[PDB]
């Protein structure tokens, strides 16, 4: 399912994502642009053995389990599999762990591509 | 923070070579680093990882038994030991390491990577 870019803002806010620990809703937005280009069945293998699942690629060797990866420390106790689902709960929850842990530098892609730039450009036209 | 791999060259299939990276910039004894590598024209693959004060290490699953990873904590070095080196094999491999972790993507930061020729 590859999610618009209004719908997925919506999703988001309706989870609670909007000024989660601060960062606003386009954060949250652009950040899955760039990690999945809105798409909830996103999988990319990692240099490190890892990979990353879902719509706001969720890391195996940290916080999501899946049987193929060294150091997995599983810490969203939520199988990887979870987080490939359209209807982005899963993946919001463990968004939560994680950015509660260095906010969101944990996403390489937003660290990269989203922070400090015009993030609510990304959801500004969306009501 | 530099990673400066080494040692990479022609190799018959059978053979070994060594692969080295010098590290500065960061405390090595720690660090999490690792070994990918692409070959033409494949994505990049992992190869290897040494975590932690630990050095627990792990192995892909085309090189178990056949690489061996290894910290040379008194040179700040990282060392691959490539044996009974096969076609498949030819790569340019990367020393890696984060940038932040924890963190998705895996290894963000790598060296120049050096040429391995399997033939």
């Amino acid at each position: 399912k590859v999610f618009g870019r209004c719908e997925l803002a919506a999703a988001m806010k309706r989870h609670g994502l909007d000024n989660y620990r601060g960062y606003s809703l386009g954060n949250w937005v652009c950040a899955a642009k760039f990690e999945s280009n809105f798409n909830t069945q996103a999988t990319n293998r990692n240099t490190d053995g890892s990979t990353d699942y879902g719509i706001l690629q969720i890391n195996s060797r940290w916080w999501c389990n899946d049987g193929r990866t060294p150091g997995s420390r599983n810490l969203c106790n939520i199988p990887c599999s979870a987080l490939l689902s359209s209807d982005i709960t899963a993946s919001v929850n463990c968004a939560k762990k994680i950015v509660s842990d260095n906010g969101m530098n944990a996403w390489v892609a937003w660290r990269n591509r989203c922070k400090g730039t015009d993030v609510q450009a990304w959801i500004r036209g969306c009501r | 923070v530099q990673l400066l791999e080494s040692g990479g060259g022609l190799v018959q299939p059978g053979g070994s070579l060594r692969l080295s990276c010098a590290a500065s910039g960061f405390r090595f004894d720690a660090e999490d680093m690792g070994w990918v590598r692409q070959a033409p024209g494949k994505g990049l693959e992992w190869v290897s990882s040494i975590y932690g004060p630990s050095g627990s290490t792990y192995y892909a699953d085309s090189v178990k038994g056949r690489f061996t990873i290894s910290r040379d904590n008194s040179k700040n070095t990282l060392y691959l030991q490539m044996n009974s080196l096969r076609a498949e094999d030819t790569a340019v491999y990367y020393c890696a390491k984060y940038t932040s972790p924890p963190q998705n993507h895996g290894f963000d930061y790598w060296g120049q990577g050096t040429l391995v020729t399997v033939s």
